[PDB]
């Protein structure tokens, strides 16, 4: 099987026309305007990740190009797909704004949906126990992480312009920033 | 006939 | 088997009246109008009052025996409009509605060849 | 034009049919388990009560059916319908043959009055809103006289 | 095989003369079988002596939505110049397919744009109204133009606000005036018409029509 | 003759068949309504007969059970079969009827000897044969009913 | 089958109907038959009618009266304990019994044919697709008996005669290639286009014995009128029409809807190839001749050895002699026990393994699994009690008892709506 | 949380849109048809995947379900729902079998019951218990 940026799908047989290589099918992408621009391929299991240029990738049943599934990761071309190596997860991701995410295709399921600041990180504060640091970054938008997942639990993008500061209560109940925007 |  | 009337549509400007009669005319089969089936008298004219007034004469239409029906469609002429109005038209739609078979359609509105003078005098009326 | 069959013991619909054309003459026999229809394109529909379909389908009459009638008794095989337009035109429908066994034109206005009755040769009594009564003697074979036209004087709404 | 090699069928479908006789029941009743298991019509419109050209090139939009969604067979007749519609027993199906047909050909040769006409075969409360200058007020020469531009207006303005406002369509066909919509809708057109016609600037309706412009789309 | 159809409340006299109590004592377990039974034909001793004196022993139980609460409160129901037969011992003898043998009443009827015949051999046409048979009965003998049994009701006809 | 036929009156009957004739006073009684036969072939007292009615029918009347068991019912004659279960069990797995041992809709339909429940079920289905004329002369042919004479009987095997006759068995078989009743079933309706006047060549040829299908014509016309009496509610005023009795040809699509009446019939004589519930337990190829080929019973009991429960197809039945690899499933009107080395099968026709579970879906036997998770196997939920998703159903026996020998179907799609705590099959989808 | 983000020509127009408000004046005057498509889409997505592959009919979860109240040992059974996944436990727990005589309910109790008494992953048992009750 041999794809192209275009959005084609060739299959190629060793056939008898004494034998010699022929496309038998052909497969097309009707992406209105998005390219083919990272592809993999599961064997075992006949999967095939597409990732378009638009930020949408298709899971599709080889050779009978059944669409198994569409979904779009935003508006930034998918930079790499790859396959567990028992195919049930797949991994994608962009560089744009830094995504990476594994995708349960069986269940429908996220394993993995984890993101990197556009800026770089202005301010840091640990929570009092330290399971948590919260990070802010020139954006404006303020991200909790856990220390010992090191994934991050929930993002605030209320903050208009770069927060400056980041701080933790005593108690560790509250958390207090203050931005660039004009407000605390 | 058909059936034969 | 195809008995004959003429069913008569005088599409007023305020109020219509659909009259079902024989074929010569003078032998009233069936006379119902917007007023008969309306509340308030501002919607005679209305077509919902017409359809269910010519809805009315074809249940009566049916039960005397006619089964066919030619129509003969007017306004008020005179010196006012020639053309029938909405009215008309909308019983004409449900007579075809209710299922009675239609022979032939005309317009009778008086044309005259001289008018009298208008109600509305020198400056007009309708405002 | 929908004909609708309800019980009273049990007090709901338990049937409900359409007609061809609306019908104002309805007939029940003695028996209480046969309904004749009579429309006004002339078409003639026998419906089974208790079972709810219909029996014989009879399109004979040109004109409106004015007159129904039921005859025959329990345990017989002489059931017959007999029928009267406004055209004054009697046929007296055989519901086993399925065949219009006898035609009559004797009256001139629509005939609103039948009733048949045995001989002990079957007597027609056919009455219309020509101020006249007209018997019939008839059988099953094709028998059919007028015995007597009686002036009733009176327009015969039913006799 | 390439060099590069190594080393039942279930179907899908699945189930889920009258008699010349009677028979007596118990109850002494008898039983018999079962019983063995749109009229012509016609309308003639006749098209006056300026339409048949905008008939002729038009008219292949026109027989389509009359012959497949409302099911009529077609005819003009050369020899009477007039447009013959007929219901086909055995394929209509609507009793009224016809009429709204008949009404169809009418509001084009009335004078109307053929789109603006398909609303009534599209629609089922789409009437006409039909009104003379005359009925208004009795205008004559010059007068009587003058007021059939001010419907007009300058490059159709004037119309095209009645048109756009009111949400019918006008044809002013010289001093014959057609109002084509919903019968509020037409009654909206009419006055608007009529003010112009008694002698009201177009500067001030175009004001008063933009009023109900409003409650149209609140409501 | 029906199950739907009902009797007037004034009788007190119901004349039905086997199937026909078998669904009204589906309607009614007790048969409170019903103060005694008459079973007849018991010598043919049909299925449907069969399951009707069986359900009615576990009726007739109960209406003992209630009127061993209370003899005014419920009625009793009394249990009589009329059987050509004699042969009501295997009936008796069975334990799902009842535990314990009920008196069993005999009555006999003054009948007179009949003088018994046979043809020499067996007609397949058994119909005609008979007709002949039956025509050579009236040549011969002196005015009486006779008595005939056809299987088959078009052959009666016939 | 149950059928009402003429016969010989007991002694003691005999001697009551005498006495009427002396009750009123003496009398001569005569008997068309002789007294000599009449020693012979009267019964001193006639057999109770209970034992005459099939214990089928006794439960299903016993449904249509819903008693509660038919043990705990009270009764004179006793047929055996397990037998009445066994025909419980046995109306169940047709449909008409619930789980619940309440009558079913269709059971209550079954009781009112006087049929036996098994082919009172066919009258049921028969009316399907206009295949009614045929279940009809299915059934008619299969109570009236088997009109065919073997070669072997013949004495023929004089080999062109068996040319002739394996010609005939050829035309007999050119509706259905694979099922034994729909050739019949074509002979049956091949015969009534056949003139009166060439019936005995045509029945000379075929050896078709010319009085067996009289009464099956006749008895054709019996059936038809019960079945048009029960489906239509005046069932006094329908009345058989020969027309109705004349057929015309099925299509493949009716031939499979016929082979699904002859499932629902037989539901519970349904054999799958004994290779195919345990390949390569027993060894077969397809040099060893479909005699040699084993079949087993889903509703017949595992056995320590697996030749015991194995079952083999006829010799004169077609399957045998196309020479070709039998269908998995195969169905039976009867098994015959004669042959100790093999035990002999009639199969009326092959039954296909979604199709059966229609059949199954019906009747009781049918067991569904749980939904399944894999890839593109995910079940929609429409609603909190229904869902659609793919399941797979295990014909009669389930895997968790292993004291009966079922086969497992292959998953199909359902939609499932849950009642009393599990959900019921609604369809397949 | 997870789930991923979202004519007629004879066109049956009537009331004040289309200018009758006689009709309205008088008294004269689809979430079904939304609940009609979605059973569409149902059997489309079952049309959409015909998977035939051969299975057998109990899954492994509760083969060692009935083998541990057949032996009184859900040891083997335990072990496996430790090593199942966090979906492949609580898409067990909502199937069991849910009618009389509930066996494999009161199986599934009897089993955490002995790991309860084992003290060995006594936080897990305890979830398991509180996804039988939701």
């Amino acid at each position: 099987y041999t794809v192209s940026k275009d959005g084609a799908v060739f299959v190629w047989e060793f056939t008898k026309r004494k034998y010699s290589w022929r496309i038998t099918k052909k497969h097309f992408f009707y992406a209105n305007q998005a390219k083919v621009k990272c592809v993999t391929f599961h064997p075992a299991t006949r999967l095939l990740a597409v990732g378009f240029t638009s930020g949408e990738f298709r899971l599709y049943d080889l050779p009978d190009f059944t669409l198994i599934q569409q979904l779009s990761m935003g508006q930034n071309p998918v930079n790499t797909v790859s396959v567990n190596q028992t195919g049930e997860w797949l991994a994608f991701g962009s560089s744009k704004l830094g995504q990476l995410l594994v995708y349960e295709w069986q269940s429908e399921s996220y394993i993995l949906k984890q993101q990197g600041h556009f800026d770089s990180t202005n301010s840091l504060a640990y929570s009092p126990d330290g399971s948590r640091v919260v990070t802010a970054s020139e954006d404006g938008k303020i991200k909790v992480w856990d220390i010992t997942s090191g994934f991050c639990l929930a993002t605030f993008e209320e903050h208009t312009s770069s927060v400056t500061a980041v701080q933790f209560a005593k108690r560790g109940q509250v958390m207090f920033s203050s931005s660039l925007d004009g407000t605390v | 006939n058909p059936w034969l | 088997s195809q008995v004959f009337g003429v069913a008569r549509i005088y599409a007023s400007f305020n109020d219509t009246f659909v009259h079902v009669t024989d074929l010569s005319g003078k032998e009233t089969i069936a006379r119902v109008t917007g007023g008969m089936k309306v509340k308030a008298d501002r919607d005679e004219s209305s077509p919902y009052a017409a359809m269910l007034a010519a809805q009315d004469v074809a249940a009566k239409c049916k039960e005397v025996g006619i089964t066919a029906v030619h129509v003969k469609i007017r306004a008020t002429g005179g010196t006012r409009t020639k053309t029938p109005g909405p009215g008309g038209q909308a019983a004409l739609r449900a007579l075809a509605r209710s299922g009675l078979r239609i022979g032939r359609i005309e317009d009778v509105t008086p044309v005259p060849s001289d008018s009298t003078r208008k109600k509305g005098g020198r400056r007009g009326r309708r405002l | 034009q929908l004909l609708k069959i309800f019980h009273l013991k049990t007090g709901k619909v338990v049937r409900s049919m359409k007609i061809s054309s609306p019908s104002y003459i309805l007939d029940a026999d003695s028996t209480s388990t046969l309904l004749a229809v009579g429309g006004t394109d002339g078409s003639i529909i026998v419906v089974d009560i208790e079972n709810g379909y219909i029996t014989h389908s009879f399109k004979g009459h040109g004109g409106t059916i004015s007159s129904l009638k039921f005859y025959g008794q329990l345990n017989s095989k002489i059931w017959l319908l007999a029928s009267g337009d406004t055209n004054g035109m009697v046929k007296v429908w055989d519901l086993v043959k399925r065949k219009c066994l006898h035609t009559l034109q004797e009256h001139t206005s629509a005939v609103r009055g039948l009733d048949i009755i045995e001989v002990p040769s079957l007597n027609l009594l056919s009455g219309g809103r020509d101020d006249i009564i007209n018997l019939w003697d008839f059988n099953m074979k094709k028998k059919c006289k007028l015995l007597k036209t009686l002036p009733v004087n009176q327009q015969v709404e039913s006799c | 095989v390439a060099p590069t090699a190594l080393k039942d069928d279930d179907d899908d479908v699945l189930l889920d003369h009258e008699s010349k006789t009677v028979v007596v029941d118990d109850q002494g009743k008898p039983r018999f079988t079962s019983a063995s298991k749109i009229k012509f019509e016609s309308r003639k419109i006749m098209v006056p002596p300026h339409r048949m050209t905008p008939l002729r090139n038009s008219w292949t939009k026109i027989y389509p939505p009359l012959v497949e969604h409302l099911k009529l067979q077609v005819r003009m007749n050369l020899k009477t110049k007039s447009v013959e519609l007929r219901t086909n027993p055995k394929f209509t199906t609507d009793p009224g397919a016809l009429q709204k047909g008949a009404d169809f050909i009418k509001a084009f040769t009335l004078g109307f744009d053929l789109d603006d006409s398909i609303a009534l075969l599209r629609l089922d409360d789409l009437y006409i109204e039909t009104f003379e200058v005359k009925d208004v007020k009795t205008l004559t020469g010059d007068h009587l133009s003058r007021a059939i531009g001010r419907i007009a207006g300058k490059d159709g303005k004037t119309k095209f606000a009645i048109e756009n406002a009111t949400r019918t369509r006008i044809v002013l066909a010289d001093s014959k005036i057609h109002i084509l919509g919903g019968f509020t809708h037409i009654r909206m057109a009419r006055e608007s018409v009529v003010s112009l016609i008694l002698g009201s600037p177009p500067g001030k309706v175009y004001g008063n029509l933009r009023t109900v412009a409003s409650r149209l789309k609140e409501r | 003759i029906r199950f739907d159809s009902t009797a007037k409340e004034d009788t007190k006299v119901k004349f039905m068949t086997d199937g026909v109590l078998l669904r009204e004592m589906m309607h009614d377990f007790k048969l409170t309504k019903y103060s005694s039974i008459i079973i007849d034909e018991a010598h043919e001793r049909n299925i449907n007969t069969d399951i009707l004196i069986g359900m009615l022993s576990r009726c007739v139980r109960l209406r003992a059970k209630l009127h061993k609460e209370n003899p005014i409160e419920h009625k009793k129901l009394k249990l009589i079969i009329m059987s050509a037969t004699l042969r009501v011992s295997d009936f008796s003898e069975n334990k799902t009827l009842f535990p314990i043998a009920p008196p069993v009443l005999q009555v006999d009827a003054r009948q007179f000897p009949v003088s018994i015949h046979f043809n020499r051999r067996t007609a397949f046409n058994y119909t005609d044969e008979a007709f002949r048979k039956t025509c050579k009965i009236h040549q011969k003998l002196p005015p009486g009913a006779i008595l005939v049994f056809l299987t088959g009701q078009q052959e009666i006809t016939h | 089958v149950q059928s009402f036929e003429v016969g010989w009156v007991s002694k003691a009957s005999a001697n009551q109907r005498s006495g009427r004739a002396g009750r009123t006073g003496p009398g001569h009684c005569y008997r068309l038959y002789s007294s000599a036969v009449f020693e012979h072939d009267f019964e001193q007292f006639s057999k109770p009618e209970i034992l005459r009615m099939p214990v089928e029918s006794i439960v299903l009347q016993m449904k249509s009266m819903a008693i509660h068991n038919i043990i705990n019912f009270p009764f004179p004659t006793p047929p055996d304990r397990v037998a009445l279960s066994k025909a419980i069990q046995l109306l169940q797995y047709l449909g008409a019994l619930d789980n619940k041992e309440m009558i079913t809709e269709d059971g209550k339909k079954m009781s009112l044919f006087p049929l036996s429940p098994r082919f009172s079920k066919m009258l049921l289905v028969s009316d399907e697709k206009a295949c009614l004329p045929y279940i009809v002369a299915i059934v008619s042919a299969l109570s009236v008996g088997d009109p065919f004479i073997n070669e072997f009987e013949l004495g023929i095997n004089k080999k062109e005669l068996r040319s002739k006759f394996y010609k005939s068995r050829s035309q007999f078989s050119k509706l259905d290639k694979f099922s034994d009743v729909f050739r019949l079933l074509s002979v049956v309706s091949a015969m009534d286009y056949v003139p009166k006047e060439q019936k005995e060549i045509f029945m000379k040829k075929n050896f078709l014995r010319g009085k067996l299908m009289e009464e099956i014509v006749k008895l054709r016309k019996q059936l038809m009128y019960i079945i048009k009496s029960n489906t239509s509610k005046e069932n006094i005023a329908v009345v058989i029409r020969n027309e109705d009795l004349k057929s015309d040809i099925p299509s493949v699509i009716q031939i499979k809807l016929l082979k699904q009446m002859i499932c629902a019939g037989f539901v519970d004589h349904v054999a799958v190839r004994a290779d195919v519930l345990f390949p390569d337990d027993a060894k077969i190829t397809n040099r060893t001749s479909i005699i040699n080929i084993p079949y087993i019973p889903v509703l017949a009991t595992r056995t320590p050895n697996i030749e015991d429960c194995f079952v083999y197809i006829h010799p004169t039945s077609i399957l045998n002699n196309l020479g070709e690899m039998p269908p998995k499933y195969m169905l039976y009107y009867s098994l015959h026990l004669g042959g100790n080395n093999k035990t002999r099968m009639n199969t009326l026709c092959d039954i296909a393994s979604t199709p059966l579970a229609n059949i199954a879906r019906k009747g009781l036997l049918l067991t569904y699994s749980k939904p399944l998770t894999g890839q593109g196997l995910k079940t929609v939920n429409l609603s909190p009690t229904e869902r659609y998703c793919y399941v797979v159903p295990r014909f009669g026996s389930t895997v968790d008892n292993d004291l009966k020998i079922g086969w497992d179907l292959n998953p199909i799609a359902v939609h499932q709506k849950k009642q009393k705590g599990q959900w019921t099959v609604i369809k397949f989808i | 949380r997870s789930k991923p983000k979202e004519l007629p020509f004879f066109l049956q127009l009537s009331g004040e849109k289309v200018g009758d408000e006689a009709s309205v004046r008088e008294g004269i005057a689809h979430r079904r048809d939304q609940e009609a498509q979605k059973k569409l889409d149902a059997e489309e997505q079952m049309n959409k995947f015909k998977v035939t592959g051969r299975l057998g009919f109990e899954s492994h979860f509760t083969k060692q379900l009935r083998e541990g109240s057949q032996s009184k040992d859900y040891s083997s059974l335990l072990a496996t729902l430790i090593n199942f996944s966090p979906a492949a436990v609580d898409l067990e727990i909502r199937s069991l079998n849910s009618f009389e005589p509930f066996d494999e309910i009161v199986w599934f109790i009897d089993a955490l019951t002995q790991g309860l008494k084992s003290n060995k992953n006594f936080e897990l048992y305890e979830t398991f218990m509180s996804l039988l009750f939701k």
